[PDB]
């Protein structure tokens, strides 16, 4: 069940189950990150979604003001910071990387050698949207996750 | 008196179908190889023997060791169980 | 076949050769130019491998040399039982062993060192002993010193014996290469004729002597009236008075009546409530069970009769469904290389060495053993650090297989293959695996002590706050003290006490063991352990995986297994070889053992040894302050090393002084292997050259020109200077502590 | 042989070992004799 | 010839040159590859027929004295179980006119000159005619095989001249007479220990009633 990777085994890698197997490559074709034909600001938004909705838990739960009335709100309030601080490091890394102008470092061929469109995510306007996304998106799930949990009080499990 | 009793019969009755076993070509032997467990395969010995199915002398003891064995651990477990009684 | 051939007188027997040093070695026989000339002689003397390529010669050394080291542990042995005979307190140990400390070295009084002979009790005045030679003889039955005379004298006779089989085994009569290879009767011999036969002849020891003289023994009869044991064998009237089944012989044996044996063969479990150790029919009826199965496990291979399992067949029929016969080739490999053959055994052993230790404190299976703390802690001690060594050279000597053995041109085997081409994959996880076992267990003693220092004793990871309880380990704990009675009818009593069921056995007014309870500390420090394991699993494996080739230097095979390095250029290259990587698995073996000990010695002290009043109230030494203050790292400082350090610094001017001066001696050469880590050798070069000007400026310059140790030289007394200094430090706290407060 | 013998004892690690047995005894004796000296008394 | 276990590896070196072969190497050690030390035909052979030999008089001479005590010509004082006359302490005694020790030293050294002074013609045949013995060194030869010397004073009656197909015929009835002798000594050995009564007195149990067989003779009393 393990062979060379396109019948090339003298890349730095040999394929396994793990790295070929058509459903993890569904899955991961179905990602945010790797729709190709997608404008990046919609990308960014679904990650960002994604993210603040989950960082809001730990904060909520385990933080210096877990038993007092007001432990929630310090919980969403450090969700919000994180979501800050990683929207200026993804700004910060884009700065560096991509040059304006700068065609796009992303490949350009498939499994069966097919060429493709380059990925508009590899440059200096598209990591911007992306970017601009991912704090918007991050922001409105972390408030979604408050809302819900705290808000209406939904009857979890052990909230 | 020991000869007669359950436990007399049970070794002998064991020992005697190992042997014949061993013999008939029913087990693996000296002359009789095997490898998944249920082919029988045909070695040589490489000792002389009088019987002429290829039975030696060192084929007659593996054969009756393991009757001890298994007529022991029958007998053994007969008596925790139970079915028999603990001493005879 | 399988025949005995030998040639007939290899070698004459001639001091020419010991005139001659270096004799063995091409490069060497020449005779010095330098000083390395002399370290060399000493480094190469059992590389028997590099004096030729015969490997017929080379297994007729190994053999030779085999029968010298059984001839010295023969003399070692016959030291101990004859110093037990002449010069030591037995005796009087058997009539009151709670009370008195057994010794067995003495000395002479000169430069006032005779202080050194302590207050041990009976009369007697001398050095105390930790081995627990006291309670194994007991144990055996011996009551006499003349006994013990005649057995240093039989073991003397041995060492003799072992010596001259040597000599005659290399230099009349060697045996050929195919006596060797013979490895289906070798392993049928040393299953059958080695274990089954030895276990079968102890346990008719322990029925025939050992049970009878202990009885007496525990009944309160003076040991001089005990009867002889030649006596319980020409006179069955006398030990029938005990056990009134010898009255029927060997009958219910053959009849299978073995029933009416019941009286001395048992399955009770737990502890004799007097000796505070495991009842003897138990571990006679264990030998025996023992022996039948290593008497049938030795007939499972094929000799002369065209009878049993071939090991080479077995191997190949296996297979593997990953397109190939993954088994195939190792029989080649496994009958061609004394060092992957040594690397196996070495692991094997290693590991067995650990298992019992483990299993000797929790189930102390000698009379009166349980109650000296000295012995037990010295022998747990004892056999974890021989095991960490022996798996230490598990690893060394398995790339020295990688670096001269492997040839995938005539002998190949493809597992070994496969795993060589995803070396990345398997050293990435392993390093991921260490990473994260690092922070999320050390991280949370930082943590602990963060939260502590800062007044927030509540934020803490610990049982009054937020709780890790180890709910496996429990669970295990529970199923096991609870086994008697449904999965385990027939049995009395648990295997051991710590698992539950709660009861304590005292011996004279001292707890033996009592069930052990898990809490937060226990979870971090086990989680430390197996970080500590993981690590050096990581180096080691690098070291083997990459002795041949790697992405920076694709051609080391060519460069052996010991080399310092391969120059300062592609950035620097020190420490790329497999001897390198050994030499730094040492350090994390010794950081791993360190901290098992202590959490042994901590643990012990604080919820299992102690003394009882009348009314059974349990008093520990350190009165259960393990469980709040193993939580920080302040807390091991503080109350572990600071405050049971005093016993020690204290003890000068007693007879434990001896433990002081080692503590300090051991400290200082632990700091003295520092120069040789932190430096190199070229410094070292350019000063002697300095020297040696002032030397010959008056005519005193050697012949033999002075040289700085080699890096590889330096690295090795590095190394071994800085174990030697740490483990005598240790060795000496815990002796002193022991003795002085247990 | 003797020749052969009496090489072997001249070499450096055996000839150490039987200077420093022979000096060790000298001075242990000699402590024997003249306990716990601080000072050199006799003159 | 009547082949007895007799292997196909045992078949090649065994071929009738020796007295008493009958091809019995069900474990090869006489097989002729891989000698040294004391695994040798020769020596082996030597052994084996000077342990029978040993074993002839051990035997006769352990039996005689209960035998001709009991039909009346011995004193019963004397006549005792051949396990009680000293060898074995521990099973009785008797005080004969020295020791059990010092008779020891006096039989060991003249039991060791015979020994040392027969070891040697093993080694180099002939080398005990040369050097002065009181006159008997003329005699002390031999013949050319150590384990048949010979010669007038082990031969002083010429039973074995004047033939050869006799001289093989006694040398088989000698092995027969003397692999007969130790099966006998280790019979005798192990009925005492599982009896403790004389062997000439446990045949008599036997022929008269065999009711007391060795079922009986299991428990293994002291
Ligand atoms: C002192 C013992 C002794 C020795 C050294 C020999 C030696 C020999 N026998 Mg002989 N025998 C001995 C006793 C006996 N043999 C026989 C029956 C035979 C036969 C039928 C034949 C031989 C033959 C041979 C020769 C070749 C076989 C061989 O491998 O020899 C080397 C073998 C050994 C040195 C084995 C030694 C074993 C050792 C004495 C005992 C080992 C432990 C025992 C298994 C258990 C002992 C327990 C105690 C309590 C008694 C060789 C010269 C063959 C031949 O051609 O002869 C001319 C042959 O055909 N022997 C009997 C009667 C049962 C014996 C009784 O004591
Ligand atoms: C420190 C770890 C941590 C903690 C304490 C929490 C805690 C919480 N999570 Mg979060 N979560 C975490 C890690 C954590 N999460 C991670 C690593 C992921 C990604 C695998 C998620 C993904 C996740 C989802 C998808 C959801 C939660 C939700 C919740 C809440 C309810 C959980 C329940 O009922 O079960 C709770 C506040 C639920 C929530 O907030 O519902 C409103 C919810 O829907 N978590
Ligand atoms: C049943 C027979 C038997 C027994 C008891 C032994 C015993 C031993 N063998 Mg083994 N061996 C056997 C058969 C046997 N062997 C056979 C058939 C072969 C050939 C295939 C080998 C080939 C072999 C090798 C190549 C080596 C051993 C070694 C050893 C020792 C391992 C260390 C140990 O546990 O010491 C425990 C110590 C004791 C129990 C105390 C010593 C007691 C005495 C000396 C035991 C003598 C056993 C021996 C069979 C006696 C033969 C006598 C006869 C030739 C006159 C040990 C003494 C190793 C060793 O160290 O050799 C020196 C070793 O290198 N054996
Ligand atoms: C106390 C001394 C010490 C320390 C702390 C380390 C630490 C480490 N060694 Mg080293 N090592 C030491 C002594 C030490 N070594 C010595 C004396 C030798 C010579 C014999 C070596 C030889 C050696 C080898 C040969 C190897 C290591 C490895 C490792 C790593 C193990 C992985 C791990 O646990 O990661 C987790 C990290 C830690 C436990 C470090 C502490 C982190 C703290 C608790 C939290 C910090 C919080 C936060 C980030 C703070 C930020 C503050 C901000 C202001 C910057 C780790 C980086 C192995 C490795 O690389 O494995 C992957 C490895 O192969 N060491
Ligand atoms: C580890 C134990 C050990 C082992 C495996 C061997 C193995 C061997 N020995 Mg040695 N031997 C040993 C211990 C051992 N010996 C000891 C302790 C002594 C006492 C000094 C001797 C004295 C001895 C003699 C005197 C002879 C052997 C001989 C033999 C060989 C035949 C053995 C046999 O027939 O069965 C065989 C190579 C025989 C030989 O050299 O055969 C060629 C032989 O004559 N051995
Ligand atoms: C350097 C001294 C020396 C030594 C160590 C030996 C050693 C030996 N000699 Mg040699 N010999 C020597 C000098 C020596 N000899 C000299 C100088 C000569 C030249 C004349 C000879 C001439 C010689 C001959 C001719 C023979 C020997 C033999 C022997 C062997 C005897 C073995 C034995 O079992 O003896 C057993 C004896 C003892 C263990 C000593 C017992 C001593 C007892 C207690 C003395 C009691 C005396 C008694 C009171 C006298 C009165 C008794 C009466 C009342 C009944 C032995 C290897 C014999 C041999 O085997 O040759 C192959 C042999 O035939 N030797
Ligand atoms: C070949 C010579 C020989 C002869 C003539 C006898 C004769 C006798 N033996 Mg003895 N015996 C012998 C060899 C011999 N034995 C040997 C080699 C052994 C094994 C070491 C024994 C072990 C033995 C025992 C244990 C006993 C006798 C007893 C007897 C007596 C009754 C028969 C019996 O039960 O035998 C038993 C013989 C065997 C089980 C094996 C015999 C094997 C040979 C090859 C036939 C009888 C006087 C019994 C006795 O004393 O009764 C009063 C008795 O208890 N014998
Ligand atoms: C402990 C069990 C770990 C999982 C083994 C699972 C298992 O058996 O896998 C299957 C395979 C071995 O099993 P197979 O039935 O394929 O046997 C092939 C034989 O030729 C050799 O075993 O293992 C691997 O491929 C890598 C195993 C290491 C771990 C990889 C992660
Ligand atoms: C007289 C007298 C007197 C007084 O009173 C007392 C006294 C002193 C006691 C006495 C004496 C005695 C004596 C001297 C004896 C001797 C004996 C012997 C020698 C034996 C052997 C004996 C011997 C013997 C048994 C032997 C045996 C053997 C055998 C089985 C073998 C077998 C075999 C063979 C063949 C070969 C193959 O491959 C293997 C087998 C199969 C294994
Ligand atoms: C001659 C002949 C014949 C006959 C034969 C016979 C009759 C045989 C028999 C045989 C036999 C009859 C054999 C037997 C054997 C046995 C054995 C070999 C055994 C073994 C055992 C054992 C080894 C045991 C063990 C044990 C013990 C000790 C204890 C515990 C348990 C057990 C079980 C483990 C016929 C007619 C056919 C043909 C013609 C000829
Ligand atoms: C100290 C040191 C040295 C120098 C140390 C040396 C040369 C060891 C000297 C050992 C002894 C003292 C040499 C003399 C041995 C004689 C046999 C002594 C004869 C006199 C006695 C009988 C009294 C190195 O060469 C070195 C090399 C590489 C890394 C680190 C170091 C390092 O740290
Ligand atoms: S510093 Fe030493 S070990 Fe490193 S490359 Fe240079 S010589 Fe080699």
């Amino acid at each position: 069940v393990v062979q060379p990777i396109n019948g090339d085994p003298f890349i730095g890698s040999l394929e396994t189950p793990v790295t070929s197997s058509p459903l993890v490559a569904w899955y991961l074709s179905n990602l945010p990150a790797y729709r190709t034909a997608v404008s990046p600001l919609l990308r960014g938004i679904e990650v960002g979604l994604a993210h603040g909705y989950l960082l809001v838990g730990p904060f909520a739960l385990t933080g210096p003001l877990r038993n007092t009335p007001v432990h929630g709100q310090a919980g969403a309030l450090g969700a919000i910071g994180l979501v800050t601080i990683l929207s200026v490091v993804l700004t910060m890394y884009g700065v560096a990387s991509f040059e304006d102008g700068a065609p796009s470092t992303a490949p350009s061929l498939t499994l069966t050698g097919r060429k493709k469109e380059a990925d508009k995510l590899q440059t200096a306007e598209g990591w911007a949207q992306f970017t601009g996304g991912f704090f918007f998106g991050g922001v409105s799930g972390a408030i979604w996750a408050y809302f819900l949990l705290y808000v209406l009080d939904l009857p979890y499990f052990f909230k | 008196d020991y000869i007669g009793s359950s436990t007399n019969l049970i070794m002998i009755t064991t020992t005697t179908l190992m042997l014949f076993a061993g013999r008939f070509g029913l087990a693996p032997s000296a002359n009789r190889k095997a490898t998944a467990g249920l082919k029988l395969e045909a070695r040589e010995s490489g000792l002389q023997t009088g019987d002429p199915a290829g039975f030696t002398l060192a084929d007659t003891l593996a054969c009756g060791s393991v009757g001890h064995i298994l007529g022991v651990g029958i007998v053994l477990g007969l008596k925790n169980t139970g079915v028999l009684d603990q001493i005879i | 076949e399988v025949k005995i051939v030998v040639d007939r007188d290899p070698v004459k027997t001639s001091f020419e050769e010991w005139a001659r040093p270096g004799h063995f070695s091409r490069t060497l026989a020449k005779g010095p130019d330098t000083t390395t000339w002399i370290w060399n002689l000493h480094a190469d003397a059992h590389d028997f491998d590099s004096h030729t390529g015969d490997l017929e010669e080379i297994s007729r050394k190994v053999f030779s040399a085999h029968f010298g080291q059984l001839s010295i542990i023969f003399l070692w042995l016959s030291g101990m039982y004859f110093h037990g005979a002449r010069f030591s307190n037995y005796e009087a140990w058997l009539s009151d062993p709670t009370h008195i400390g057994p010794s067995a070295q003495v000395v002479w009084p000169i430069v006032g060192q005779e202080i050194l002979n302590g207050d041990v009790g009976g009369g007697f005045r001398g050095i105390q002993i930790t081995s627990g030679f006291f309670q194994l003889w007991r144990a055996s039955g011996i009551t006499s010193e003349l006994q013990l005379y005649c057995t240093a004298i039989g073991a003397l006779i041995f060492a003799a014996l072992m010596l001259f089989a040597g000599w005659f085994h290399y230099h009349k009569a060697a045996p050929k290469l195919a006596w060797f290879q013979d490895v289906e009767s070798m392993l049928n011999h040393h299953l059958a004729g080695l274990l089954g036969l030895g276990s079968l002849s102890w346990a008719g020891h322990q029925i025939h002597v050992s049970l009878p003289i202990n009885q007496f023994l525990d009944a309160g009869v003076d040991p001089k009236e005990i009867p002889l044991p030649h006596e319980f064998i020409l006179n069955r009237d006398l030990l029938a008075q005990l056990y009134p089944s010898f009255a029927e012989g060997a009958t219910p044996f053959f009849t299978l009546n073995w029933s009416k044996y019941a009286e001395f063969l048992t399955f009770r479990g737990g502890l004799d409530p007097v000796t505070g150790g495991l009842w003897l029919t138990d571990i006679a009826h264990h030998h025996l069970a023992i022996a039948i199965l290593f008497l049938i496990a030795g007939h499972m291979y094929r000799t002369n009769w065209g009878i049993g399992h071939g090991l080479k067949d077995i191997l190949e029929a296996h297979k593997g469904p990953f397109t190939g016969q993954g088994h195939k080739g190792l029989y080649e490999i496994l009958t061609t290389s004394w060092h992957a053959q040594l690397s196996l055994n070495l692991a094997m052993l290693g590991s067995t060495t650990i298992v019992v230790a483990h299993h000797m404190y929790s189930m102390p299976p000698y009379p009166y053993l349980a109650t000296d703390y000295g012995t037990q802690l010295s022998l747990f001690t004892h056999h974890m650090w021989i095991g960490g060594f022996l798996i230490v050279g598990a690893a060394a000597h398995a790339a020295i297989f990688m670096v001269r053995d492997y040839d995938p041109t005539t002998r190949y085997n493809d597992l070994l293959d496969r795993v060589l081409r995803h070396r990345d994959a398997i050293i990435s996880h392993l390093n991921w695996v260490c990473i994260f076992l690092g922070f999320h267990s050390f991280g949370l003693y930082i943590h602990n002590d963060t939260m502590s220092a800062l007044g927030r004793p509540q934020d803490m990871f610990s049982d009054t706050a937020i709780q890790l309880q180890p709910i496996f380990a429990q669970w295990v704990q529970n199923i096991h003290a609870t086994a008697p009675g449904v999965t385990a009818p027939g049995a009395t009593t648990s295997t051991s006490l710590t698992w539950g069921g709660g009861e304590l056995v005292a011996v004279g007014g001292k707890v033996a063991l009592l069930p052990i309870p898990l809490g937060t500390a226990d979870f971090l420090v086990h989680h430390i352990h197996a970080f500590t394991i993981h690590v050096t699993v990581l180096i080691l494996l690098k070291g083997v995986l990459f002795a041949r080739s790697s992405r920076l230097i694709p051609d080391k095979a060519n460069l052996g297994f010991r080399f310092p390095c391969d120059g300062p250029g592609r950035g620097g290259t020190c420490q790329v070889s497999a001897w390198d990587h050994v030499f730094l698995g040492l350090f994390w073996m010794y950081n791993a053992i360190s901290v098992v000990i202590f959490h042994f010695s901590w643990k012990m002290q604080s919820d299992v040894w102690g003394t009882i009043s009348d009314q059974g109230m349990v008093t520990h030494i350190t009165g259960g302050n393990f469980a709040q203050s193993s939580i920080t790292i302040n807390g091991w400082l503080r109350d572990f090393l600071w405050a049971q350090a005093s016993q020690v610094i204290q003890s000068y001017g007693s007879s434990l002084s001896a433990y002081g001066l080692f503590f300090l001696g051991a400290h200082f050469v632990w700091a003295f292997s520092l120069m040789f880590l932190f430096s190199g050798r070229g410094y070292w070069q350019e000063l002697i050259e300095s020297i040696v000007w002032a030397h010959n400026k008056l005519k005193v310059a050697p012949a033999t020109q002075p040289r700085a140790l080699s890096i590889i030289q330096g690295r090795a007394v590095g190394v071994t200077h800085y174990l030697l200094g740490g483990i005598a430090t240790t060795w000496a706290f815990f002796l002193a502590r022991i003795i002085a407060v247990g | 042989s003797m020749r052969d013998i009496k090489t072997y004892l001249s070499v450096a690690p055996v000839l150490s070992t039987l200077w420093f047995g022979a000096l060790a005894g000298l001075l242990i004796e000699i402590n024997r004799l003249f306990p716990d000296a601080l000072s050199f008394p006799f003159f | 010839r009547q082949l007895w276990f007799a292997s196909k590896q045992s078949l090649t070196y065994l071929d009738g040159t020796l007295p008493g072969d009958f091809g019995f190497d069900p474990l090869g050690l006489s097989d002729p590859e891989g000698t040294g030390g004391f695994i040798e035909p020769r020596w082996l052979a030597y052994g084996e027929i000077f342990n029978g030999r040993t074993a002839m008089m051990g035997v006769v001479g352990m039996i005689a004295p209960e035998a001709l005590g009991k039909v009346g010509l011995v004193p019963p004082e004397t006549a005792i179980p051949w396990f009680q006359a000293g060898a074995i302490p521990p099973a009785g005694t008797y005080q004969y006119w020295a020791d059990p020790y010092t008779l020891f030293v006096f039989e060991m050294a003249l039991i060791g000159f015979a020994e040392h002074r027969r070891l040697q013609d093993w080694y180099n045949p002939g080398s005990m005619g040369k050097q002065y013995f009181l006159g008997l060194e003329k005699y002390l030869g031999g013949s050319g095989d150590p384990a048949y010397p010979g010669g007038p004073i082990f031969n002083p009656l010429g039973f074995g001249t004047k033939s050869e197909k006799e001289m093989k015929e006694l040398k088989l009835k000698e092995i027969k007479n003397g692999r007969l002798a130790m099966l006998a000594f280790l019979g005798m050995s192990l009925q005492a220990i599982f009896t403790g009564v004389g062997p000439f007195q446990n045949l008599l149990d036997h022929l008269s009633d065999p009711v007391n067989n060795n079922i009986l003779t299991s428990l293994k009393f002291h």
